[PDB]
């Protein structure tokens, strides 16, 4: 858990923001969306490797 | 209290276990185009002036 | 608590080797009376450092002024 | 699986080719009485090697340790 913390913290910052899941408080409830405050370009394209 | 630097050193250096590092150090270690992404946060935090 | 550095190897009681070292009659007013015998012979070892110390500082004074006037004017004449 | 390298090129009976040597008494205890002869001989070249290597170190622990500071300063006047 200690490297795998530190994986997710470095990698994206995935973790208190950048992420394109909502971890906190599901309870296998739903599924929503993070971040985007304002975008000034358009749809966001996901780019897949 | 005491002049000599022995026991300053010794005592200092006997059993250190824990390392911990200074901010500016940490700065130092990271290139521009890295130091501004969104994942290091934490040191832009502390560089207002 | 200040803790000294060890002290180096050196060959213990030199003043047994060496007599009539002309040290040796001041040396020899040193008292131990007091104090227990490693604690002597470390303070004795210093007091011996102390006193050719000062002996060749001496001798260097002696040593060094040079090619005296007098002297040469006498042997070459 | 012993299958070892084949013994380096020697010369046989070096304990008698020289006369004596102050090894001899520590190297006479052994005796052979169960094996052949050449076993005891390989056996018993060992050990003149092992006896030869004690002395030579046994030596150098002296060599290391054979600088009597005090006949310098005794035996020179």
């Amino acid at each position: 858990q200690q490297v795998n913390d530190y994986i997710k913290a470095k990698v994206g910052a995935q973790r208190n923001g950048t992420l394109l899941r909502d971890p906190r408080t599901y309870l296998a409830g739903m599924t929503n969306v993070n971040g985007a405050p304002g975008l000034c370009h358009g749809q966001q394209a996901t780019c897949e490797i | 209290n005491h002049m000599n630097v022995l026991v300053i050193v010794d005592e200092f250096y006997d059993n250190k276990y824990a390392a911990p590092v200074t901010d500016i150090a940490l700065k130092c270690g990271l290139p521009t185009e890295d130091f501004l992404h969104p994942s290091n946060y934490d040191l832009l935090r502390l560089e207002l002036h | 608590m200040a803790r000294r550095l060890p002290k180096p190897t050196l060959q213990g009681r030199l003043e047994a080797d060496f007599p009539d070292s002309p040290l040796l009659p001041k040396f020899q007013e040193l008292n131990q009376n007091n104090l227990p015998n490693d604690v002597f012979r470390e303070a004795q070892r210093s007091y011996l450092v102390f006193l050719t110390s000062q002996f060749c500082y001496e001798e260097y004074v002696q040593r060094t002024f040079g090619v005296p006037r007098r002297q040469r004017a006498i042997d070459k004449r």
